[PDB]
C-alpha cells in the first residue's frame, strides 16, 4: 500500500512532465522498478479501493487527469 | 518525637514507584525500568554549625544565641533504590545515611 | 537482502558454483538460488558466532585502509598471524569487515 | 577440525533451506544434487588551477583489482588509530590464507602506516 | 496439474481451519487478523533491512 | 560521605557512552527515505512526526522537507494537527 | 508589578464544574522566570555542601551579569550557575574544588570549567590563583583530623 | 633572544569549486574513510606530507597535520589532485592558512604563579583544568600554552611572522619569571 | 493538649510528603529521558529545615 502511494506521487511527477498520456498500472510498476505477480493483484484491489477515493484522479480507461482546474 | 515519631513517619510514607512513559516506542513489553525507593532507618547528628569555609564545628547554644544562629542538628536518612528493568535481574544499590 | 559477507569465499563461491550449474540445467529457479543463498549467509553467520571458540592473534604494517557503510577495507603487508598453537606468516592481507 | 566445522555447516545450511524449499513447491531432490555438487567441487605557479605540475603521486590501484592474495572477512566491534597505528578488536569470522581456511572468534591486531 | 489444484484446495481448507481452529483458542483466553496485522509490520523493516544488502553488494 | 567529589556523574557518562556509540542519524538518499515512509502509512493512515522520525531513522529537518514534499499537515481533533503521509 | 488569587470563599468562587479562581493566574517573561530558575538551583546547589547565604548572594549577583551580558545564552543555565557559585566561592576567599562543584551540580566538570572560562571573560575580572592552604580546613575537618594535624598538614604543604 | 618556535601543525582552507559525492569519494580513494552517523565530511591521509584532510560534499577541503606552508600547499594540491583523478572537476581556489601551530623550550622552569599574578589581564591558570598556564597575546592574536617544564605551545596564528613575533614578546616576560 | 512533639510531628508528616513528591518529580522527568538519576541530588535539603 505504501509502494501505492509511491506510485501516486510518480504520477504527480509524471503531470509535472506535462507529457501525460493515458496509461495502465504494469508500465508504471516496470518503470519503477516493480514486478507483476500476484502482489500487483492485492496492491490492485488497494488501487481500486484508491479508485473509490482517488482525489489524485485514477479512472480505469483515460485517466490520471488529477488536477480539478487544469489548463496551460 | 525525634525517637520515634520522624523514624516513624520516615517508615508509614509509601515506597516511590517511578517507570517511563513507554520510552523509544519499541515492542515495550514492560521495557521501560521500573525504579523503587525506600526510605529506612533515620539517623540525626549532633547540632553542628558548618562556617564560610565549609568545615563541620560543634555548635553551642551560646555561640548559637550570638551569632543569631539557628540550633539544628543534621538529618540522614538511609535510601535503598532498586532497578527493575525486566532484564531478569534486579540491583538494589542502598545510599547510606543521605 | 542480509549481512553478504561469505559469498565471496571459498565456500560461497562453491555454492554459487553450483547453484549455477543447476540454473544451467533448469533444475532450479534463480530466485530460488537467492533464497539458498540467504539460507546460507544466515546459517554461516550463526554457525561462526556460536561454535568458533577460539582466540587468535596478528601483527604487520598497514598499506591502505578504507570505510564506506560500515565497512572497512584494511590492506596490511607483511603479516604475522600468531596463534598460541601456530604461527603463519603472510606478505600481504586484505581485511573486509562490517558491522 | 575445519572440516568437521564444514559438515556441521552443511546440516544448518541443508535444514535452513528445507522450509524454503517447502515454500517454493520445489521437490526436494533438488537439495541433495545441490550437496553432491557442492561437495564435488570444493574437493611561481601563480596561476594554481592545473593540477597537472605534479605527477606520479599515487600508487598502483591492481591490488584491489586482484584480490588474489590472501583475504580476510569478519565482523569489527572496535577499531582505534593513534596518529601512526592502527589497533582492531575483530570478533568471529573467516580467513583464507594460502588456499586453507582458518576460524577464529576474538582477533586482536596492531599495524603501522 | 489438476491433482496439483486439489492439493492447492486442500491447503485452503488446512488455513480456514487453523486460523479458527483456536479463532476459538483466543476466545477462550482473529487469529487471522493477527496474522496480517503481523505481517504489515515486518514490511518496514524488511526493506530497510534490504536496501542495506544493495550498498553492501556495492561496497563489496 | 554524602556529596563526594566526582568528576562526572555516573548516570551522565552512562548516557554520554550510550549517545557517543549510536551517533548521529545519517541523511539516507531520498529514494531510499520516501520507501520507508510508504511502507510505515501502509501500516496505518495517520502518524506523529516524533515517531515517524523514530521509524525512519532520519534527521528531523531532512525528513520534514521530505515529508513536506509528499505529504500534508491536517489540523485536526485526534489531539493536535499532524502529518499525512497520503500525498493527496 | 502583580497580584494573584486564592480561592476565597466557598460559593460563587467555583462553577460549573469547579473553575476554581476563573483561572490559573500565569504571570511573568522568561526573562525573569529563567532567572528565578537558576537562583532556586543556586540555592539548592549551596545547600547540598553547606555553603553562608553571603556567598549564595554573591553568586545570585553573579549569574544576572552573565544573563543580562548574554555572551553564554547558548550554555544550559545550570552550566552558568554552577560555574557562577565556583566563582563566588573563589572571590569569598573559600575556593570550592571543580569537582566539589559537580558533585553537587548535574553539569559535568569539563562543561563547569568552560563556563568558568567563559564568565570569567564576560565579567573582565580574575580570580586568585588557588593556594594548598585554602583546602585545608575542609578537607582535615571532613577527615576528623585534630588541630595539630591540621596545622602540620598545611606547613607541609606550604 | 636565540629561539625560534617550530611548527608542530598547520591547518589550510581550500575551495574545490564544485559538489562531490562522498560516497563514491569513499568508495573509490585510497586511505579515505567516511562514516556519515560520526562526522559529515570524509577523512584522508596521505602519508609522504604526513598530512590528513577532511572533505566535504560542498566542495571545501581542510587540510592539517603539515609542518610547513609548502607542506600546507602541496598535500592540499595533492588531495585535490586525488579527487580529481576519482572524476570529480577539482580544483584549487582560495587556498589559505587558517591556523599555525608551533612549539618551543625556553630551556628553564618557569614560575607560573608569578607569571598569572604581573599579567592577569592576559594570563589564565587554572592547575584543576589544566596545568598549563594560558596566554592571550592581544598585539598578535596568538594564544600561547607555558608549562612549568619549559615548554611553550603557540597556536591561532595566520602566518609563520605571528608565531615569531609573539615568541619574541613573551620570551622577556618569561625571562622575567625564571625558576 | 498538644506540646511540642506532636506539633513538630504534623508538621514533618507534611514536609517529609513534599519531600518525597519533589523526589518523585525531579526522578521521573530523568526516568524519561533515560538517564540513571542520583538520589542525593533528588532530595532538596531545604524543604524539611
Amino acid at each position: 500500500f505504501g509502494v501505492l502511494a509511491k506510485i501516486v506521487n510518480y504520477m504527480k511527477t509524471r503531470h509535472q512532465r506535462g507529457d501525460t498520456h493515458p496509461l495502465t498500472l504494469d508500465e508504471i510498476l516496470d518503470e519503477t522498478q516493480h514486478l507483476d505477480i500476484g502482489l500487483k493483484q492485492k496492491q490492485w484491489l488497494m488501487t481500486e479501493a484508491l479508485v473509490n477515493n482517488p482525489k489524485i484522479e485514477v479512472i480505469d480507461g483515460k485517466y490520471a487527469f488529477k488536477p480539478k482546474y487544469n489548463v496551460r | 518525637f525525634i525517637q520515634m515519631s520522624v523514624q516513624r513517619i520516615v517508615e508509614d510514607a509509601p515506597p516511590i514507584d517511578l517507570q517511563a512513559e513507554a520510552q523509544h516506542a519499541s515492542g515495550e513489553v514492560e521495557e521501560p525500568p521500573r525504579y523503587l525507593l525506600k526510605f529506612e532507618q533515620i539517623y540525626l547528628s549532633k547540632p553542628t554549625h558548618w562556617e564560610r569555609d565549609g568545615a563541620p564545628s560543634p555548635m553551642m547554644p551560646n555561640e548559637a544565641r550570638l551569632r543569631n544562629l539557628t540550633y539544628s542538628a543534621p538529618l540522614y536518612v538511609d535510601i535503598t533504590k532498586t532497578v527493575i528493568k525486566e532484564g531478569e535481574e534486579q540491583l538494589q544499590t542502598q545510599h547510606q545515611k543521605t | 537482502m542480509a549481512y553478504q559477507l561469505y559469498r565471496n569465499t571459498t565456500l560461497g563461491n562453491s555454492l554459487q558454483e553450483s547453484l549455477d550449474e543447476l540454473i544451467q540445467s533448469q533444475q532450479i529457479t534463480p530466485q530460488l538460488a537467492l533464497q539458498v543463498l540467504l539460507q546460507f549467509d544466515k546459517a554461516i553467520n550463526a554457525a561462526l558466532a556460536q561454535r568458533v571458540r577460539n582466540r587468535v592473534n596478528f601483527r604487520g604494517s598497514l598499506n591502505t585502509y578504507r570505510f564506506c557503510d560500515n565497512v572497512w577495507t584494511f590492506v596490511l603487508n607483511d603479516v604475522e598471524f600468531r596463534e598460541v598453537t601456530e604461527l603463519i606468516k603472510v606478505d600481504k592481507v586484505k581485511i573486509v569487515a562490517c558491522d | 577440525t575445519v572440516p568437521k566445522l564444514y559438515r556441521s555447516v552443511i546440516e544448518d545450511v541443508i535444514n535452513d533451506v528445507r522450509d524454503i524449499f517447502l515454500d517454493d513447491g520445489v521437490d526436494e531432490q533438488v537439495l541433495m544434487e545441490l550437496k553432491t555438487l557442492w561437495e564435488n567441487k570444493l574437493m611561481g605557479q601563480v596561476e594554481e588551477e592545473p593540477l597537472n605540475s605534479e605527477d606520479d603521486v599515487s600508487d598502483e590501484e591492481g591490488q584491489e583489482l586482484f584480490d588474489t592474495e590472501n583475504v580476510v572477512v569478519c565482523q569489527y566491534d572496535k577499531i582505534h588509530r593513534s596518529k601512526n597505528k592502527w589497533k582492531f578488536h575483530l570478533k568471529d569470522g573467516i580467513m583464507n590464507l594460502n588456499g586453507r581456511d582458518y576460524i577464529f572468534s576474538k582477533a586482536i591486531g596492531d599495524a603501522e602506516w | 496439474a489438476q491433482l496439483k489444484f486439489f492439493e492447492q484446495l486442500d491447503q485452503i481448507e488446512k488455513q480456514r481451519k487453523d486460523e479458527q481452529e483456536r479463532e476459538i483458542l483466543m476466545r477462550a483466553a482473529q487469529l487471522r487478523l493477527k496474522q496480517k496485522a503481523k505481517e504489515m509490520q515486518q514490511q518496514e523493516l524488511a526493506q530497510m533491512r534490504q536496501r542495506d544488502a544493495n550498498l553492501t553488494a556495492l561496497a563489496a | 560521605t554524602n556529596y563526594k567529589p566526582v568528576a562526572n556523574h555516573q548516570y551522565n557518562i552512562e548516557y554520554e557512552r550510550k549517545k557517543k556509540e549510536d551517533g548521529k542519524r545519517a541523511r539516507a538518499d531520498k529514494q531510499h527515505v520516501l520507501d520507508m515512509l510508504f511502507s510505515a502509512f501502509e501500516k496505518h493512515q495517520y502518524y506523529n512526526l516524533k515517531d515517524l522520525v523514530d521509524i525512519t531513522k532520519q534527521p528531523v529537518v531532512y525528513l520534514k522537507e521530505i515529508l513536506k514534499e509528499i505529504g500534508v499537515q491536517n489540523v485536526k481533533g485526534i489531539h493536535k494537527n499532524t502529518w499525512e503521509l497520503k500525498p493527496e | 508589578l502583580s497580584t494573584m488569587i486564592g480561592k476565597g470563599t466557598g460559593a460563587a468562587s467555583f462553577d460549573e464544574f469547579g473553575n476554581s479562581k476563573y483561572q490559573n493566574r500565569r504571570t511573568m517573561s522568561s526573562s525573569d522566570r529563567a532567572m528565578m530558575n537558576a537562583f532556586k538551583e543556586i540555592t539548592t546547589m549551596a545547600d547540598r555542601i553547606n555553603l553562608p547565604r553571603n556567598i549564595v548572594d554573591r553568586t545570585n549577583n553573579l549569574f544576572k551579569q552573565v544573563y543580562e551580558q548574554k555572551s553564554l545564552k547558548g550554555r544550559a543555565n545550570d552550566a552558568i550557575a554552577s560555574a557562577c557559585l565556583y566563582i563566588a566561592c573563589r572571590q569569598e576567599g573559600v575556593p570550592r574544588t571543580f569537582k566539589e562543584i559537580c558533585a553537587v551540580s548535574r553539569i559535568s566538570k569539563k562543561e563547569i570549567g568552560r563556563c568558568f572560562k567563559l564568565i570569567l571573560k564576560a565579567l573582565e575580572t580574575s580570580v586568585d590563583l588557588i593556594t594548598t592552604g585554602d583546602f585545608m580546613s575542609r578537607f582535615c575537618s571532613n577527615l576528623c583530623l585534630p588541630k595539630q594535624v591540621q596545622m602540620a598538614a598545611t606547613h607541609i604543604a606550604r | 633572544s636565540g629561539i625560534v618556535p617550530q611548527l608542530q601543525n598547520i591547518v589550510s582552507t581550500v575551495n574545490l569549486g564544485c559538489k562531490l559525492d562522498l560516497k563514491t569519494i569513499a568508495l573509490r580513494a585510497r586511505n579515505a574513510e567516511y562514516n556519515p552517523k560520526r562526522f559529515a565530511a570524509v577523512i584522508m591521509r596521505i602519508r609522504e606530507p604526513r598530512t590528513t584532510a577532511l572533505i566535504f560534499s560542498s566542495g571545501k577541503m581542510v587540510c592539517t597535520g603539515a609542518k610547513s606552508e609548502e607542506q600546507s600547499r602541496l598535500a592540499a594540491r595533492k588531495y585535490a589532485r586525488v579527487v580529481q583523478k576519482l572524476g570529480f572537476p577539482a580544483k584549487f581556489l582560495d587556498f589559505k592558512i587558517q591556523n599555525m601551530v608551533g612549539s618551543c623550550d625556553v630551556k628553564f622552569p618557569i614560575r607560573l604563579e608569578g607569571l598569572v599574578l604581573t599579567h592577569q589581564q592576559f594570563s589564565s591558570y587554572e592547575p584543576e583544568l589544566f596545568p598549563g598556564l594560558i596566554y592571550r597575546m592581544i598585539k598578535p592574536r596568538i594564544v600561547l600554552l607555558i608549562f612549568v617544564s619549559g615548554k611553550v605551545v603557540l597556536t591561532g596564528a595566520k602566518v609563520r611572522a605571528e608565531i615569531y613575533e609573539a615568541f619574541e614578546n613573551i620570551y622577556p616576560i618569561l625571562k622575567g619569571f625564571r625558576k | 493538649l498538644d506540646l511540642a512533639g506532636p506539633l513538630l510531628a504534623f508538621l514533618f508528616r507534611g514536609m517529609f510528603k513534599n519531600l518525597l513528591k519533589e523526589v518523585r518529580i525531579y526522578a521521573q522527568k530523568f526516568i524519561d529521558r533515560g538517564k540513571d538519576f542520583n538520589l542525593e541530588l533528588a532530595i532538596k535539603t531545604r524543604i524539611i529545615s
